[PDB]
């Protein structure tokens, strides 16, 4: 068996909604510590790593370590079907089988039971974030999407370089380029303004546009991003939750030079 | 007339009596009857007979209908209209219209009238089975024919599949063996004579003798609504008075063709192979089958008498080749105007 | 700013019309339309001129590519000090932006050009516009319609320019404004140009091998002077010594258009002994392949209106005609195997060789009269115009015929032309009552009635017997229908 | 519930490792000596149904990497979208960046590619050479025309011929060690050459007569069973058909034939195959009888494919063998 | 883990020198580079004889440093519709960039025949305005599917067959800069299997040489698998009906090749067979493309090739 009551509704709505159109198949793992997942792109570039306690969850039970593999576009379907006011409950029998999403409204007696069928994906379970990273950086949310989005407009490629209490991104294209170059300093009025940086070595890499431009669409979880970047390891772009933790894994792209 | 003068139920048709008893012995047990197909000449009467057992098995209102328009949408934006003439009792299909896009049709709307059932009050929803009327079956393309034939079984307590069809052959193997098949033979000289002499002695033609319905009959080689058609023109054209001399009118496409065997019998040379290919184009533009022109032309070729048995054999099969090649291709034409060389190379 | 890094066509190029070699009755005709314009303007283009220009507003450039369609387009106004608006294939052209952009354009005054020179009187026409169209042909992004339609409310001397005219998306243009053709220059035009450049670059050339250059390079005389120039760099002697490897190494690859396609694939020339290993079959496939759209209806269209000359001892024309239609027929085949389902296109060079090359290598000879248009297209329109007739009306009398599309019109119509013409024709004006007391009852209209009578071919033609009767029967029919209500 | 004894024998026997690869000898040894030197170009595998391709490339790719070989490696089966937006987005990303995991060269398995538009091809012939030093890529394929001769070009080209009668010998006694059952050396020949190179289709009939014994642990599996589990017929009767063709007379030979066809349920097309192979082998002395029998054989065998008649065809098979034999006398 | 590069490309030439194709056009090319006033150019030739990589020398002599701002590339996975090359093509062309005085900024359009009509349309005058700056230069295999004006305000440089003389010089220098043991029959049958194809060659000798070690041909035609087109034409000119199928059972079908492809081979090799008479081709020609429509039905056994075969000794003997 496996019971598990939320507090609200929109809460798993807002969760799905920060890899909604980034990947397709996902597989939740729910154990006594809470549910656990982790899902490769459709390319194998970046993967999208999800851990969620029992805090968050109104209610909690869960005998046995059960697996439940699904796709995101029915999941966003059946999410959508839901009126914000209810209150969700996830229901999964002794075997896996097809999943039970029930809405429970609090004052009036509406009983919303939606069945997902599972799909069959190799459970091929992954161990990463033992690796020491070289340098760690954490800054507010808001200035991160508005440089990214304001470097996408300029090429496909955004190099970071965090170097000696600088933090430096670059756009190289066509019509143009561009570099917004930061400094860590912390504020004592505003807390959560403040960019705060931890180095070992200067880190020069580049990626994408598009992955950057899908990850921060997760920046509507939270306020704080932490970004770790390391040579040969994936960048790992962390958004913490109240009750856990939602990070990308991203690949960085290798110079031709 | 042709529309005015027709039996509207199994105890009215005069000609085919073992046919009529056959009809009569399928409408004994309504809720056995299984999946039909009508086959024969032209012209025979299959329509008719169709409507008439229709009539027979369910009540006598079958014969008001209506016509709908059924607007469907293929893979792209084309959307395509189809007419349906339904009967609160049945409904009528002419899937030959629409050029490739059957395999829509059918599997659309079959699919659709199989699920859902009938509802109409003349105690509320209980009825029997719908029928579905399938005017020129044969020329239904295979993978319509394919969807046809595997939404009969799947849903059989509800639809009643009755197809008619002149030359049965371009009709796949499955479909000829799922369902019963029903010969139409054409009338005899002495029932179509008797159609004739009722028709001439309810309309009030003035006639002098019967060798003029014989004449019709031996012209119109069996068809029946032709001949009832050329009777009318013949009353029409001699102003109320038959007489022993009246030249048997033959349609247009008919002088056409038979100056087109004069032409080629005549003048065996390219320079009128190019006038052969002009009146095949002005044939084919004014909305006639290229399979009825290769027929005629073929059939007027060996009336020819000036030919010998070598020439005819010859002829006959370079038509049955070319008639192989029509039903494997589009453009007509690029196999009638080969035909007609080939026929002039032959003759000489 | 740089002399030596130019293109040798930029330099070299002509800066005064007396520098155009070649098309001087052209250029002529073009230079006094563009002089004559406003003469014809204060007339309202109402007023034909010598040579009947003055009653178009609008010229049309067309002819072969690389003969100076441009640079004379581009002179021509330079001389006339008039102010140059030139838009080309870069540019969006579409109707909405061409009515956006241009089209204020059309009738407004420069600004550039007040700036320019007003103190001393040279022309009055140094303020207005000359819209120059460069490569009218490619509209891929209102391409010809909108710019056909600028040619009747201008005000300004609009000079369009494109490559070839018969193309058929590009009709319009064929009345609504005068057009002029650019000819293939001669070997005689250029001669002292090429001479002048030979003299001004320190390197050799002979004036017998410039007819050769000519004649590899039909008519684009941009495609001598780089392929001179980019020879010159490592060879400076040019004569006839090497200029076998020179014609051989930079032929013209032109592609070839339905009519000059079929004059090819019919020519008795190349299924011969000698040419076919000149013109091998390999070529005469990618002759197909130039155009697979065309090439087949053309060659059904004008197989047998030639005289071969390759029929074999005892086989007669009419034999090789039928040899021809048989394989077309089995082109056709494969054709329709191509185009059908499962998307067979690998199939596509059986096509070539069935449906092409072999109906014209059985009939190859010398053609008699001139290449003809292909007449299935129309035809097949044709017939489906009537189609759609036909199943209107039997669907609009399926109350009462019960018969399918095809037996209506093989049958039905005969009688349907006694019962509804006739009385007309005997009876006169009185059998009005008569004949409508038909048609509703057959749910037909006067447009059913309209269409009936077009479909019947051979000895019964309606489309001369209605112009017989009276036309007082005419005007009486269709009010007494719209009269009477059904 | 779910184990690995519920997979048919087509996969079940799925071969792990290269050295489970019989036959293509010559190319697995060639691909071991890439993998251990330490290059590996761009290959491609062109071979019949059924020979070992994906297989071998599966194996392959589990020994680079490892046990986890769908983890880094990428593989655009028929099942996916290969169009021009996937070849310009999706493979282009994949062979831009580096591995998540491990660091190495990125591996791309284009399998069954002769599916693929020509544009995508196209749009693939630069993108497979612009990053070469850390990804490669292996096109596998049925048909080598559908490719254009580009990409052709830039692959190695291995071809994966036909499993030889060994191979399927030493690959049926391996089946028959893990399976408990016996199996008779004429029914091993008569299965050798009812295999025609396909593997698969020596394990579906030996699934299939295993199945047909109703105790799979004693009796052993004749060429009897094998012949009646597929409906293949026997060489016996086919030679005796061909005999009475041959040397007798028309209404005795029609009705031997209409005997043999209904005596185990026999069908046209397989008789037309085995007169074919049996009678290629006669020395016939002249060359317009082969012609003759060749063409109208081949004309009967389109006609069954569209299945018009039984019995015309069979009277039509007698008499293009009984015309063709004319030539002779 | 390290991978080290092919032979195709860790030996890929980056001068202009090195080249081994045709002496004349790679001396032009030379010229150019060494004065620079390099004019719009066409390249196309036969699959694998060192186009792109001679353009890429060339830009790379001419630019040297400024390669990296100078030279702008499209190839077929970058987008080539009328957007791109009516938006970045022209910004890239009104680029103001210092270049040394006798330079050129270059764009390298590679596989040109896979553009369509409008791209180049818009491209004519996009090319012809800013010759000051910019010298285009495309790359394709057919020269044909290039618009008529593209292609004449260009000078064209046509690409024929690589020599076996080049190729033997090009194997040898690759022999001898990787100290592998040889003989001469091997090279002699891997340039027979080559059919005029520098980077197949060169790939075959790599797969040879890692697999056997000593380039023999024992070696080579164990695993080169010599080219069909040839075993095809020697099949459709045997004298008896037996031999052709007896050519078309051993070497074609028991070696695992599928019907399909025979038939488009033997059709492709008669639409270049010189030496029978032009009817006799196209008789030819009609009879194999019967048997592939048969083909594709579906049927597609030894039969239909058998038959095939015995067609066209009954049209070739009478
Ligand atoms: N008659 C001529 N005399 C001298 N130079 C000429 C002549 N015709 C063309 N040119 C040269 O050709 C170049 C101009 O190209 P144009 O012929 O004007 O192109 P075009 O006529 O517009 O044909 P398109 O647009 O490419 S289809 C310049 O280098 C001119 O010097
Ligand atoms: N060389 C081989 N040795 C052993 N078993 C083989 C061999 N080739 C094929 N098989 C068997 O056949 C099964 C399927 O082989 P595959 O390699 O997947 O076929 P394939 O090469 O992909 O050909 P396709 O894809 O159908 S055209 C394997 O799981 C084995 O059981
Ligand atoms: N003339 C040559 N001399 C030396 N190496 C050559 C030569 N031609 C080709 N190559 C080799 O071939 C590879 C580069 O060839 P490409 O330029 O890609 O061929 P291509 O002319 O572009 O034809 P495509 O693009 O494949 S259709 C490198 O491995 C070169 O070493
Ligand atoms: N038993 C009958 N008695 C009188 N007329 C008949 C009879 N059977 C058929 N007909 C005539 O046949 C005509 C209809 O033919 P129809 O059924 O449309 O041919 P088809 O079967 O080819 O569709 C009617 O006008 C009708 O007069
Ligand atoms: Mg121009
Ligand atoms: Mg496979
Ligand atoms: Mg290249």
């Amino acid at each position: 068996m496996l019971e598990a009551k939320f507090e609200e509704a929109s809460l798993f709505k807002r969760i799905i909604d920060g890899f909604k159109d980034c990947v397709q198949l996902v597989n939740f793992q729910c154990k006594e510590d809470g549910i656990i997942a982790q899902a490769v792109d459709d390319s194998r570039v970046l993967l999208v790593s999800l851990e969620i306690g029992v805090e968050a969850f109104q209610e909690y039970r869960c005998d046995h370590p059960v697996t439940l593999g699904m796709d995101l576009t029915s999941l966003s379907k059946i999410l959508r079907c839901g009126n914000n006011t209810d209150t969700l409950t996830l229901i999964a029998d002794n075997t896996p089988d097809s999943i039970i999403l029930l809405f429970e409204d609090t004052k009036k007696d509406r009983i919303a039971e939606y069945s997902l069928k599972l799909m069959d994906i190799d459970a091929d379970f992954l161990k990463i974030e033992e690796l020491q990273y070289d340098s760690t950086l954490s800054l507010p949310s808001s200035e991160f999407s508005k440089i990214v989005r304001d470097l996408s407009q300029l090429s496909d490629s955004i190099n970071i370089m965090i170097t000696k209490e600088t933090i430096k991104f670059v756009a190289d294209g066509d019509i143009g380029s561009g570099s917004v170059i930061i400094k860590p300093f912390v504020d004592m009025e505003h807390p959560e303004t403040s960019i705060k940086l931890e180095m070992d070595q200067p880190v020069d890499l580049t990626f994408g546009a598009k992955y950057l431009l899908d990850i921060i669409k997760g920046s509507s979880l939270s306020d704080r991003v932490g970004i770790r970047l390391s040579s040969e390891a994936p960048a790992l772009f962390q958004f913490d939750l109240k009750s856990g933790f939602l990070q990308f894994f991203l690949a960085p792209k290798f110079n031709d030079e | 007339w042709v529309d005015k003068y027709r039996p509207k139920s199994l105890n009215a048709l005069s000609h085919n009596e073992e046919l009529t008893n056959f009809l009569k012995s399928l409408s004994d047990q309504p809720r056995d009857l299984p999946h039909l197909l009508l086959y024969g000449p032209n012209g025979t009467g299959k329509k008719t007979r169709c409507m008439a057992l229709l009539e027979s098995i369910f009540g006598p209102g079958v014969y008001r209908l209506k016509i709908d328009v059924r607007q469907f949408v293929t893979a792209s934006n084309r959307k395509l209209e189809l007419n349906v003439v339904s009967s609160p009792y049945h409904l009528e299909i002419t899937p030959s219209d629409m050029g490739n896009n059957d395999r829509i049709v059918i599997q659309e709307l079959l699919k659709e009238v199989a699920q859902m059932e009938q509802v109409d009050f003349q105690d509320g929803l209980a009825h029997r089975y719908k029928c579905v009327i399938i005017n020129e079956a044969n020329s239904l393309t295979k993978d319509a024919q394919a969807a046809l034939r595997r939404t009969m079984e799947k849903y059989s307590k509800n639809i009643r599949l009755i197809m008619v069809c002149d030359s049965m052959s371009p009709i796949i193997a499955p479909i000829k063996s799922r369902c019963l098949l029903i010969r139409c033979p054409a009338p005899s000289d002495s029932e179509i004579s008797t159609i004739l002499s009722d028709v001439v002695t309810n309309e009030r033609i003035q006639l002098e003798t019967k060798d003029i319905l014989k004449r019709i009959a031996q012209a119109s080689n069996g068809n029946l609504r032709v001949s009832l058609l050329m009777l009318e023109s013949m009353a029409l054209n001699n102003e109320l008075a038959l007489k022993s001399s009246s030249p048997i009118i033959k349609p247009d496409w008919i002088i056409v063709i038979h100056k087109l065997t004069r032409k080629i019998v005549k003048e065996r040379s390219v320079n009128s192979l190019i006038e052969c290919r002009a009146v095949l184009y002005d044939l084919l533009a004014h909305c006639i089958p290229a399979n009825i022109i290769l027929k005629e032309l073929t059939f007027s070729l060996l009336d020819v008498e000036t030919l010998n048995t070598t020439n005819k054999s010859s002829i006959i099969e370079y038509s049955s080749v070319f008639d192989e090649r029509l039903s494997l291709g589009n453009k007509a034409i690029f196999h009638l105007e080969g035909f007609i060389a080939k026929v002039m190379c032959c003759l000489d | 700013v740089r002399e030596e890094d130019k293109l040798w066509t930029v330099k070299y190029a002509p800066t005064n019309l007396q520098q155009v070699c070649g098309n001087k009755g052209s250029v002529m005709k073009l230079k006094n339309w563009l002089a004559n314009w406003e003469n014809s303007k204060k007339n309202s283009f109402k007023h034909a001129g010598k040579d009947g220009s003055g009653v178009f507003r609008a010229a049309m450039l067309y002819g072969p590519p690389g003969i100076g369609k441009t640079t004379a387009a581009h002179l021509v106004a330079q001389e006339l000090g008039y102010d140059i608006l030139e838009q080309n294939a870069s540019d969006v052209r579409s109707k909405t932006l061409l009515n956006a952009g241009v089209k204020n354009a059309l009738d407004n005054m420069s600004v550039v050009g007040y700036f320019k020179h007003n103190e001393e009187a040279q022309n009055l026409n140094g303020k207005h516009f000359v819209i120059i169209m460069d490569e009218v042909d490619g509209m891929s992004g209102g391409g010809v319609g909108q710019l056909a339609q600028f040619c009747r409310k201008t005000s300004t001397p609009l000079i369009l320019i494109c490559n070839e005219r018969n193309l058929p998306k590009m009709r319009p243009f064929d009345r609504v404004c005068l057009d002029i053709q650019f000819r293939r220059p001669d070997a005689n035009s250029i001669k002292s140009r090429l001479m002048t450049i030979a003299i001004r670059e320190k390197f050799k050339l002979d004036p017998n091998v410039i007819d050769r250059l000519i004649q590899t390079t039909r008519g684009d005389i941009r495609q001598v002077i780089n392929l001179l120039s980019t020879i010159s760099t490592t060879t400076k002697t040019i004569n006839h010594e090497n200029i076998n490897e020179i014609s051989k190494a930079w032929e013209k690859n032109i592609a070839l258009k339905p009519f000059d396609i079929a004059h090819k694939m019919l020519d008795g020339q190349i299924y011969s002994d000698i040419g076919s290993r000149n013109f091998t079959l390999n070529d005469k496939i990618a002759l197909y392949f130039d155009d697979f759209d065309f090439t087949p209806l053309m060659i059904q269209e004008n197989y047998l209106s030639t005289r071969p000359s390759v029929l074999k001892p005892g086989q007669s024309h009419l034999e090789a005609v039928a040899e021809a239609a048989n394989c077309i027929s089995l082109g056709d085949i494969v054709e329709k195997k191509i185009r059908s389902s499962e998307q067979l296109w690998s199939l596509l060079p059986l096509h070539a060789v069935l449906s092409s090359v072999y109906p014209a290598s059985k009939v190859a000879g010398h053609m008699a009269g001139r290449i003809n248009f292909t007449a299935w297209l129309g035809q097949n329109s044709k017939s489906a115009k009537y189609y759609r007739l036909l199943q209107e009306i039997h669907y609009h009398t399926r109350l009462g015929t019960s018969t399918d599309k095809i037996g209506l019109r093989l049958d039905y119509l005969p009688t349907f032309r006694k019962r509804l013409l006739d009385p007309f024709l005997k009876q006169g004006a009185d059998a009005i009552s008569s004949v409508i007391e038909v048609m509703d009852d057959y749910y037909l209209t006067k447009e059913d009635w309209d269409s009936i009578m077009e479909f019947f071919v051979g000895p019964d033609v309606t489309t001369a017997i209605i112009k017989k009767i009276p036309a007082t029967v005419k005007s009486g029919f269709t009010r007494k229908y719209n009269s009477m209500t059904h | 519930k779910r184990s690995k004894e519920n997979l048919p024998w087509v996969e079940k026997y799925r071969p792990e490792t290269l050295d489970e690869v019989y036959g293509q000898n010559e190319v697995i040894t060639t691909v071991r000596k890439f993998v251990d030197e330490g290059k590996l170009p761009h290959l491609l595998f062109y071979g019949p149904p059924g020979t070992g391709k994906t297989s071998t490339i599966v194996a392959l790719a589990r020994e680079i990497y490892g046990k986890n070989y769908s983890n880094m490696v990428l593989e655009l089966n028929a099942s996916d979208d290969r169009g021009i937006d996937v070849v310009r987005n999706q493979i282009k990303d994949f062979a831009s960046t580096r591995q998540i995991f491990s660091k190495g060269f990125k591996l791309i398995i284009l399998d069954e590619a002769d599916a693929m538009t020509n544009a995508a091809q196209n749009a693939l012939r630069r993108v497979i050479e612009r990053y070469t030093k850390n990804t490669r890529f292996c096109v596998l394929a049925n048909y080598a025309h559908k490719l254009t001769p580009a990409l052709l070009s830039r692959c190695t080209r291995f071809r994966f011929q036909p499993l030889p009668q060994e191979a399927i010998e030493r690959r049926i006694a391996n089946v028959l060690v893990h399976e408990k059952l016996k199996l008779s050396p004429n029914a091993e020949k008569a299965l050798i050459e009812l295999s025609n190179g396909d593997m698969r289709r020596v394990l579906n009939v030996l699934q299939s007569c295993k199945a047909t014994l109703d105790n799979p642990d004693e009796d052993e599996i004749s060429d009897d069973v094998i012949y009646e589990c597929c409906g293949a017929p026997r060489p016996s009767d086919l030679k005796a058909v061909l005999k009475s063709i041959l040397e007798d007379d028309w209404g005795t030979a029609h009705y031997t034939l209409n005997k043999v066809r209904s005596a185990k349920g026999l069908a046209l097309i397989d008789l037309i195959e085995g007169i074919v192979k049996i009678l290629e082998d006669y020395e016939l002395q002249n060359e317009e009888t082969r012609v003759h029998l060749l063409t109208k054989l081949a004309d009967i065998e389109y006609s069954i494919s569209k299945g018009g008649n039984d019995q015309i065809q069979g009277s039509a098979v007698i008499g293009a063998i009984k015309a063709s034999f004319e030539n002779e006398t | 883990l390290s991978l080290q590069l092919p032979w195709v490309e860790k030996y890929r030439p980056q001068v202009l020198s090195d080249i081994v194709g045709n002496k004349e056009t790679i001396d032009r090319l030379q010229q150019i580079a060494k004065d620079g006033n390099m004019p719009h150019m066409i390249i196309s030739g036969m699959p694998g004889i060192g186009k792109t990589t001679s353009v890429h020398c060339l830009a790379h002599e001419l630019l040297g440093r400024s390669y990296a701002d100078g030279v702008l590339e499209l190839n077929a996975s970058d987008d080539r519709g009328i957007d791109v090359v009516r938006n970045q093509i022209k910004h890239f062309a009104q680029k103001k960039l210092h270049l040394p005085p006798g330079k050129h900024k270059i764009v390298i359009l590679d596989e040109a025949d896979s553009m369509t009509a409008g791209a180049q349309q818009a491209l004519r005058r996009t090319m012809e305005l800013y010759s000051n700056s910019t010298r285009f230069a495309f790359a394709c295999n057919q020269s044909n599917k290039i618009i008529e004006p593209l292609q004449s305000r260009c000078a064209i440089l046509r690409y024929s067959k690589l020599s076996d003389e080049d190729v033997l010089k090009r194997l040898l220098q690759i022999i001898k800069l990787e100290d592998v043991k040889y003989t001469n029959d091997g090279l002699e049958a891997i340039i027979f299997t080559a059919e005029g194809d520098m980077r197949q060659a060169i790939n075959n000798l790599q797969s040879t040489v890692a697999g056997h070690g000593l380039v023999n041909a024992d070696n080579v035609f164990k695993i080169v698998d010599s080219p069909h087109p040839l075993i095809v034409k020697k099949m459709l000119l045997a004298s008896n009906l037996e031999d052709s199928i007896q050519i078309l059972r051993t070497d074609l079908w028991k070696k695992g090749y599928s019907s399909i492809d025979i038939v488009t081979t033997s059709f492709r090799v008669t639409k270049n067979l010189a030496q029978v008479k032009e009817s006799v081709r196209l008789e030819m020609i009609k009879e194999i493309g019967l048997t592939h429509m048969r083909i594709l039905e579906g049927v597609g056994t030894y039969l239909q090739l058998a038959s095939m075969l015995a067609k066209i000794h009954k049209l070739n003997n009478k």
